[PDB]
């Protein structure tokens, strides 16, 4: 037959919020305990707290979404691309897609106020 | 023993008070940590250890006491 | 001296030139049995092509992977092709006309042969790969299976002739070839003499492997050069080894009639005359057995790992042991153990 | 020539000396596997200065093609851990080395001699200064070799130590696949 | 200093003659993507030792006793007839001995890699 | 310190316009042919095979045309190969892979860019997943046009590659520095 | 018989010392065999004596069965463990 | 979408009173107006200026010597961005070509050894004043000259004293030009750095290990030569580019030994016995540690007191400490739990 590979989950979408709750935590939980895995295979220049706060930064993003569609939605794209990282899937350049904050100083000019947005024609 | 926990859970951030961690002290009580903060505490001290701990045993967890009485 | 320098300068240009033109003998005689042409370009009829390759190789940087043992995976190569050249030295062109005249010449030939399993173990464990690893397993498997195959028939052959110098061998022919009475054997040391080199069809680790071209993946620059060469030298040597067991060396008929009519005395005209006969002999042979690898080469499809373990190991090698019984009843039925 | 030809055993026997030590101080186990086979290319060298070329053909069929292969062969499938010779771990064996290398080589050279007297016993070890006499006879017409006499006894005066070797062969099958394979 | 000497020296330095001449010529620049394996284009995480099967150890292992065999009719095949009829007997002997073993092992089907998975044979019956 | 003064000349002719005069000219002159000789004459590509291209590429190979006859060779390993012959579409997937075994392949190394596709993006180049030409990803030493380029086409480009490398400077350009 | 000599005595005392791998255990037994077989077929040249290097002949032969042997040991320790530590025995 | 970080707005004036309007948002498809040539782009630091320049799309002319050499930097730009010319220092015309259409002329040419055609007089001080006067003659608005750190005229060293030489000369002859000294560069495939320490066989000093420098990292002399290049308020200033925190050879030796986990090997010669070794070596046809360098290394970075900064372009040189293990990772050498976990999978099969 056609079987299932490392670390997929059958998609279930979760009939209440607190079910989908225990599902969530425990899967910030697999990305915490992945990071060090993560630092091998994708070689990358920068620490492994550094990648437990990238991961904290991303569950916080959708920390006030109440719908419980929308959250089954991200909680199933959240293990998606879980598996995808802990299986080596991806190359370094897609995981590193990631983190652009990593990436050196693109130049001297990122415009704040107005007046320099409106001298670069982006106001 | 227990001072290795303590230290672990010593260096977190959102806490002012690092003499507040009492053998028996609760997380979300006392500590004020998120939910997502009490994963990244139990992470931390299973890999202090080098042990694995299993879902259901991880998220009953809920104090410093109970690190211990699990350590 | 002088003269032993020449006449190695002289079997060695002759041995390495016949090495390079036997890989464009094989792209050529592939190419007209698949209705091309094969090289034809590089130098007049495509003659300077294996020149053109060797010096490309030579100018082409060596890397050397990160987790590898860089002087093993150097070296690895180097050995290899050593002592597929060392095999030379025993191989006789006419009585007595070699560069090594040893009485132990089969022994000779037989544990140089042995060492030549150390180049696919070796070059698996040049890196750090478990692909690689695996893949040179089953060469050396493969490899040590079929010498066993070679020396059984060693074995056999000497049965009828109780010596090890390879002249007397070739001059107890001058009866019958010993191709005549073991014609299976014939056919069993071609099989075993192409599995033994890892040619096709018995090229597994190159083919069909979880590296993409066997455990010479990785090779690049002249230890590539030493693979390839040592390879084709190998084909040469161990068809020699089949000329002079099986196929009468340099023999071919009796020009004692001839050359009574021609010559009147005995002269370098004469002496170079019988030379020339003899040689050409041995080497018509070797290029019908060369022909023969490029051949099966172009006609068959390749084996499976598990398939030709059970065909060495199943098939052969009972067979073997049952010729083993046999010969020596036959010698023994009709009073015929050979003296020394 | 002569200099260099003359010391060819003691030049065989210093490699010997380097070859051993740095197959004990290996920092890989293949690597010791490889000075393995050097000792034995040495050892062939050796059999071959003291007339015995066809143990030197032998010894390089047998040890180095089939039992080295097989040495690497198993390093090759086996995961094996190996910890670096040092001090902290090695420098404690200094002293017993020291007076077991002496004791031992002294005993070895003396079980030798048959004199009475302990020093005159490692003495005689050492008592080599003279040349050997080599001189020709006739009365050999046959061309009889090591090979031939040693099949000529083994198959005949010593027939029973042949079929007992097949015994130990035939162990050297049946056990292996015994231990190695599951039956069923 | 005959030509047999001459000659196994000489190939040695041919080799490393070759070998230098690529390391003088050919140029050298390594870098990290350069460094990498070659494995189709991608890269593999580091994994322990793969398990393998027992018919790999067993034909490396049964391979000496073997080659043994093989080897100890060397002295036979050197001095036949000087043996001749006696030596014949205990050579056959001797074969046959190595034979039950060779019989051992293609009863057992020791050197066989069996396909752990195999079609399902099993009759589908219903309980009505 | 010492040397305070230059004799540099002013008109000396560029790498493209100057001939051989002084017999060590004509002695590196040589030894250039005979490198690129060989340059030329085994000529060993890695096939990126990615789409209907490579059934162009494939019929280079096949009797009519017959590559081996000048000397090609197709290699599996990069190690090998000093020619790399991008022959289809090029995705943003295989983007990195593509740049990986460029990367593995040993110096000197030449790339030809085959078909529409992997010249600029071809009938794919407003597409979300297609990189819009490879040599967004690696240098590009020759562009064969084509959709597919015919084998005639294919070896037109090789031909032009071939020219290139008998006219490189090697001994010549390091005489020059 | 020099050679011979040392090789053994030195092959022993790296048997006895090794504190490093088992594998390092396998080759100085060898070797030692090795030792053996040189101190008597320098005394079989020495008397022209083929007893000598009849037992050499034979000792040949029991190390390769021995080494087939250990080695096979070694596998069948391995398959239950997956591992060789530096103490593995 | 893409910005243009390197310009401040979009429509410019250069010095010499051409428009340049930048078109687009700042991607490869965008243009800046402004052209660039880059003398030493193949090289070490000059590709990665061009690698900047092309990738906001300012036109960038590389003159070449060898043709392979250059291929990697078609790469870095959009159609029409990058474009090669044929160039030699004894071809004055050459450098007039070069040099004719640009807004911006930096010169990186420089060697570290001498040559049967170069020696250090003819490559840095008459090839900078040949650059220099055809900068002067066709008026470019922006010319930086790149020196080294220790550019000093009376120095003990060759490299040195023609560093400085080129320095006074391109001030005589173009008086707004913009001169940078930067310290020793490290980063990926470095020359007579990093990539030296971690696959040398001996590393052979006549002076301990003891000489001091400030390192500074390639990507942040290259991003300071845009900066540079783009505001016309470096005209006719000096910058020192030099790293944060001061080193020893040793200590950067020890730094390496300690991420590579393999103990480099350091020999310390006799300056004499070494010089002559470097002066034998010279006769072979590939670059080789100089008798200048052998000389160079008794001399410690000296910073001028009174020269612009990293600060002046409101930059933040990175620490080689933290970058040294991504920048050498090709070259790094690679219980109880373990044992009881191995107990419980299967290592042999059928
Ligand atoms: C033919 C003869 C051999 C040719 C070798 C040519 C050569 O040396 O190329 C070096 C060259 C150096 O490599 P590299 O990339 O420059 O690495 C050096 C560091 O990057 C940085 O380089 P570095 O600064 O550390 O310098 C290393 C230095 C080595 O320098 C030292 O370490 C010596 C320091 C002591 C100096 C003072 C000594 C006393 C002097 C007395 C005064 C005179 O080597 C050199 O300087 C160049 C070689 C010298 C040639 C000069 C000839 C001039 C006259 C003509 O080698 C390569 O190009 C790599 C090729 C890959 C080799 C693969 C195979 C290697 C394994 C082979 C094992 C063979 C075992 C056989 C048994
Ligand atoms: C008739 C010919 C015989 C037929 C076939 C044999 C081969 C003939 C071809 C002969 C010469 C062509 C090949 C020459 C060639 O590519 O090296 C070019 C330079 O180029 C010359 O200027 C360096 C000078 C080249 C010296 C030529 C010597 C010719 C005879 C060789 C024996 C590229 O090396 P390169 O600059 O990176 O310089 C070196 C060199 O590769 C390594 O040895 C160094 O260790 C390494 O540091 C590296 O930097
Ligand atoms: C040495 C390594 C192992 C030796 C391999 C033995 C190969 C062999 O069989 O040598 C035999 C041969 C002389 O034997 P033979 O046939 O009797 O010559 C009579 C010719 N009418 O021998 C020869 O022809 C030449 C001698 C070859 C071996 C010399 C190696 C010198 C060993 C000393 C090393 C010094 C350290
Ligand atoms: C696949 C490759 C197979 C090619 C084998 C070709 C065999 C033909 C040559 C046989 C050579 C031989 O061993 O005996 C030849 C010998 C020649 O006789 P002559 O030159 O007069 O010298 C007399 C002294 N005996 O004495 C003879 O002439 C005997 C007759 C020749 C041997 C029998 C030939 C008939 C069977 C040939 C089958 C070959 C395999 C197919
Ligand atoms: C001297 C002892 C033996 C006496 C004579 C030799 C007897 C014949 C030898 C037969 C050749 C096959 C066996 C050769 C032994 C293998 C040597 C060896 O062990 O090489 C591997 C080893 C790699 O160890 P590695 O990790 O690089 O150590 C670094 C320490 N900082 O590398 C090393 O340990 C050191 C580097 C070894 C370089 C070997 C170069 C010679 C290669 C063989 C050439 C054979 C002759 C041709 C006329
Ligand atoms: C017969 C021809 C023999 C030619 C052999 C000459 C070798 C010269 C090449 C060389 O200089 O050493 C290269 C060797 C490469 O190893 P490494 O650079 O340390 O690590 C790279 C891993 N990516 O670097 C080394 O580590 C040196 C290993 C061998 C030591 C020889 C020292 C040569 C010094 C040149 C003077
Ligand atoms: C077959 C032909 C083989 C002969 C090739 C002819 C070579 C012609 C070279 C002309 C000599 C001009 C000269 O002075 O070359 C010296 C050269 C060093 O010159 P340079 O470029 O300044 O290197 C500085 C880097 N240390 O150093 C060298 O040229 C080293 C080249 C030695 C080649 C020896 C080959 C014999
Ligand atoms: N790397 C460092 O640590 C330091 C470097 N510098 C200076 O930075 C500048 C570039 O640095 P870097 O990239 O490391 O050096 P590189 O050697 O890598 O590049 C120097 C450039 O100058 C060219 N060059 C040298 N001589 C000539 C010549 N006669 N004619 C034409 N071009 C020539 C080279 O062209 P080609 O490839 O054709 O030879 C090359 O492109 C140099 O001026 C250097 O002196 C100063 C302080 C620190
Ligand atoms: C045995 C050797 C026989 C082969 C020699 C004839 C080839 C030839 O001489 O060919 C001519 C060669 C160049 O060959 P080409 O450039 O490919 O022209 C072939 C024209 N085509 C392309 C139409 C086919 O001229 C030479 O420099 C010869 C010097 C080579 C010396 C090395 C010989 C090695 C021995
Ligand atoms: C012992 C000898 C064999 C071993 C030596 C190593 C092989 C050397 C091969 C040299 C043959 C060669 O190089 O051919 C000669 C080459 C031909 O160049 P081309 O026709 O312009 O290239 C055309 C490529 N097309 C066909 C694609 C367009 O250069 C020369 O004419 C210069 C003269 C070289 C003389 C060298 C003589 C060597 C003796
Ligand atoms: S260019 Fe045309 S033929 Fe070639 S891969 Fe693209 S669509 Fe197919």
């Amino acid at each position: 037959a056609i079987i299932a590979t490392a670390f997929a989950e059958t998609v279930k979408f979760s009939g209440s919020k607190q079910e989908l709750q225990k599902r969530t935590l425990a899967l910030y939980r697999q990305f915490l305990r992945g990071a060090p895995t993560f630092a091998d295979l994708y070689e990358v220049q920068f620490s492994i707290p550094t990648i437990r706060t990238k991961i904290r930064q991303e569950f916080e993003r959708h920390r006030f979404v109440d719908d419980l569609s929308i959250q089954n939605v991200l909680y199933a794209k959240g293990h998606m691309e879980y598996q995808e990282c802990i299986n080596f899937w991806k190359q370094q350049a897609q995981f590193l897609k990631y983190f652009p904050e990593e990436d050196d100083i693109q130049g001297r000019h990122q415009p704040s106020n107005f007046v320099d947005k409106f001298l670069k024609n982006r106001a | 023993a227990e001072k290795r926990i303590a230290a672990v859970l010593e260096s977190f951030d959102k806490i002012s008070n690092p003499a507040a961690i009492t053998p028996t002290a609760s997380f979300a009580k006392d500590l004020n940590l998120d939910s997502l903060d009490t994963v990244e505490v139990v992470v931390a001290i299973e890999e202090e250890f080098g042990i694995e701990i299993p879902d259901k045993e991880a998220d009953e967890i809920k104090s410093v006491n109970q690190a211990v009485e699990y350590i | 001296m002088i003269i032993n320098i020449v006449e190695i300068l002289i079997f060695l240009v002759c041995v390495l030139f016949s090495v390079a033109y036997l890989t464009v003998a094989e792209r050529k005689t592939l190419a007209y049995m698949q209705r091309r042409l094969g090289p034809n370009f590089v130098g007049y009829y495509g003659l300077l092509q294996a020149f053109a390759d060797a010096v490309k190789l030579l100018l082409k940087e060596i890397v050397l992977p990160k987790e590898s043992n860089y002087i093993i995976l150097v070296i690895s190569p180097l050995i290899t092709l050593i002592t597929a050249l060392i095999g030379w030295v025993v191989i006789p062109l006419g009585p007595g006309i070699t560069l090594g005249e040893l009485n132990l010449g089969i022994l000779f030939s037989l544990a140089i042969g042995s060492l030549g399993v150390f180049g696919s173990l070796l070059s698996g464990w040049s890196s750090n790969s478990k692909y690689s690893l695996l893949g040179s397993i089953r060469s050396t498997a493969q490899l040590i299976s079929y010498e066993l195959i070679l020396t059984s028939i060693f074995i056999i052959i000497i049965m009828f002739v109780s010596s090890l110098n390879i002249t007397t061998i070739i001059e107890t022919q001058r009866v019958v070839w010993y191709c005549i009475p073991l014609l299976p054997l014939l056919l069993i040391f071609f099989i075993a003499s192409v599995a033994e080199t890892a040619r096709p069809p018995f090229d597994l680790t190159e083919s069909e492997s979880e590296l993409v071209a066997g455990y010479f993946t990785e090779y690049s620059g002249s230890p590539f050069v030493f693979f390839f060469l040592a390879e084709y030298s190998n084909i040469i040597l161990i068809s020699a080894f089949n000329g002079y067991l099986l196929l009468g060396g340099y023999l071919s008929f009796n020009y004692s009639y001839l050359f009574n009519i021609l010559f009147n005395d005995y002269s370098y005209v004469s002496f170079l005359f019988e030379g020339l006969i003899n040689s050409s002999a041995y080497a018509i042979k070797l290029v019908f057995l060369m022909f023969s690898f490029i051949w099966v080469r172009a006609a068959f499809p390749r084996f499976t790992y598990d398939n030709l373990i059970n065909f060495c190991w199943i098939i052969l090698l009972p067979l073997l042991f049952g010729i083993f019984l046999i010969i020596p009843s036959t010698l023994y039925i009709f009073d015929s153990f050979p003296t020394l | 020539m002569m200099y260099l030809t003359y010391y060819f055993i003691e030049i065989t026997i210093f490699l010997a000396i380097l070859c051993t030590i740095f197959i004990i101080s290996a920092k890989n186990p293949m690597v010791s596997i490889l000075y393995m086979i050097a000792l034995f290319v040495i050892a062939a060298m050796y059999l071959y200065l003291i007339g015995l070329g066809i143990f030197s053909l032998l010894y390089i069929m047998i040890y180095i093609g089939a039992i080295a292969v097989l040495f690497l062969f198993i390093i090759t499938l086996l995961d094996i851990n190996s910890t670096e010779l040092s001090v902290k771990s090695n420098i404690r064996d200094l002293p017993l080395v020291l007076i077991s290398l002496i004791v031992l080589t002294i005993s070895g050279l003396m079980i030798y001699s048959n004199d009475s007297i302990l020093i005159n016993k490692l003495l005689e070890a050492f008592g080599n200064d003279y040349n050997t006499i080599i001189t020709q006879d006739w009365f050999n017409i046959e061309n009889t070799t090591l090979l031939t006499t040693i099949g000529n006894v083994l198959l005949t005066n010593n027939a029973f130590i042949l079929l007992v070797l097949a015994i130990v062969l035939l162990l050297g099958i049946i056990g292996p696949i015994s231990i190695t394979m599951k039956h069923k | 200093m005959n030509t047999f000497i001459i000659f196994i020296i000489l190939i040695p330095i041919v080799g490393f003659a070759l070998l230098a001449v690529n390391i003088l010529l050919a140029v050298y620049k390594p870098y990290n993507e350069k460094l990498g394996a070659f494995e189709c284009g991608l890269t593999s995480f580091n994994q322990t030792r793969l398990a393998f099967n027992a018919a790999f150890i067993l034909v490396a292992i049964l391979f000496l006793p073997f080659d043994l065999e093989i080897s100890t009719l060397l002295p036979y095949v050197m001095s036949i007839y000087l043996v001749s009829n006696y030596g014949f007997t205990i050579v056959l002997l001797f074969l046959l001995i190595l034979i039950i073993g060779f019989v051992y092992e293609i009863n057992t089907n020791a050197l066989k890699i069996n396909k752990h998975n195999k079609p399902n044979t099993d009759s589908l019956i219903y309980k009505l | 310190p010492r040397v305070s003064s230059s004799s540099m000349p002013t008109d000396f002719p560029l790498p493209s316009q100057q001939k051989p005069n002084s017999a060590v000219d004509y002695t590196l002159t040589t030894l250039d042919a005979v490198a690129n000789w060989a340059r030329q004459g085994s000529f060993w590509p890695v096939t990126f095979g990615l789409a209907c291209c490579a059934v162009e590429m494939m019929h280079v190979s096949a009797p009519r045309y017959d590559q081996d006859r000048l000397g090609i060779i197709f290699r599996a390993s990069p190690r090998q190969s000093d020619i790399m012959i991008v022959a289809g579409t090029l995705t943003n997937k295989m983007a990195p892979v593509l740049r990986q075994v460029y990367d593995q392949m040993p110096e000197p190394r030449w790339v030809i860019s085959m078909g529409s596709c992997a010249n600029g993006g071809g009938y794919y180049h407003f597409s979300y997943s297609v990189v819009r030409g490879c040599d967004r990803i690696v240098p590009v030493d020759v562009y064969v046009p084509g959709c597919p380029p015919t084998s005639e086409a294919l070896m037109y480009g090789v031909f032009q590659l071939q020219r290139k490398m008998r006219n490189t400077k090697i001994t010549r350009m390091w005489y020059r520095k | 018989m020099f050679i011979g000599t040392i090789i053994l005595v030195l092959s022993f005392l790296g048997f006895v010392f090794n504190r490093r791998n088992i594998i390092l255990a396998f080759i100085c037994l060898e070797t030692m065999l090795l030792g053996i077989n040189l101190i008597l077929l320098r005394n079989s040249v020495l008397f022209d004596d083929i007893s000598g290097s009849l037992f050499a002949i034979v000792i040949i032969i029991l190390a390769g069965v021995e080494s087939a042997i250990g080695l096979s040991l070694l596998v069948s320790y391995y398959r239950l463990r997956g591992v060789i530590n530096s103490y593995g025995i | 979408m893409n910005s243009f970080e390197n310009l401040a707005q979009d429509v410019n004036i250069t010095r010499s009173g051409k428009t340049l309007i930048a078109k687009g948002t700042g991607g490869r498809s965008s243009r800046t107006g402004y052209t660039a040539t880059v003398f030493g782009a193949n090289g070490f630091l000059g590709s990665y200026l061009t690698a900047k320049l092309a990738k906001h799309g300012t036109t960038v002319v590389v003159p070449y010597r060898e043709e392979m050499a250059k291929r990697h930097l078609k790469v870095t730009g959009d159609l029409g961005v990058v474009n090669f010319l044929e160039m030699d220092l004894r071809n004055l015309e050459s450098i007039d070509e070069a040099v004719r259409h640009s807004d911006i002329v930096v010169n990186l040419i420089g060697r570290e050894y001498e040559t049967k055609n170069f020696n250090y007089y003819d490559v840095h001080v008459e090839g900078a004043r040949r650059i220099a006067e055809a900068v002067k003659k066709h008026n470019i608005a922006r010319y930086i000259h790149v020196s080294a750190f220790n550019a000093e005229i009376d120095s003990p060293s060759e490299f040195n004293h023609t560093k400085g030489l080129g320095e006074q000369v391109t001030k005589d002859i173009v008086p707004w030009a913009t001169i940078v000294r930067p310290a020793p560069m490290f980063g990926r495939e470095d020359k007579w750095f990093l990539d030296r320490m971690a696959r040398s066989p001996c590393l052979v000093s006549a002076n301990k290990f003891q000489e001091t420098s400030n390192p500074v990292h390639v990507i942040d002399v290259a991003a300071a030569l845009e900066r540079i290049c783009f505001d016309d308020s470096t005209v006719a200033q000096t910058f020192e580019l030099y790293g944060p925190q001061k080193f020893t050879q040793k200590q950067i030796i020890d730094m390496v030994s300690e991420t590579l986990r393999k103990e480099v090997r350091h020999i310390e010669l006799p300056k004499a016995l070494y010089q002559a070794y470097t002066k034998a070596t010279q006769a072979i046809w590939w670059p080789t540690y100089s008798p200048d360098q052998v000389e160079r290394q008794f001399l410690s970075q000296k910073i001028d007191p009174s020269a612009k900064t990293f600060n002046d372009l409101d930059l933040t040189p990175m620490e080689l400490p933290d970058l040294m293990f991504k920048l050498i990772r090709p070259y790094r050498v690679n219980v109880s739990q373990l044992e009881n976990k191995e107990k419980t999978f299967v290592h042999i099969l059928d």
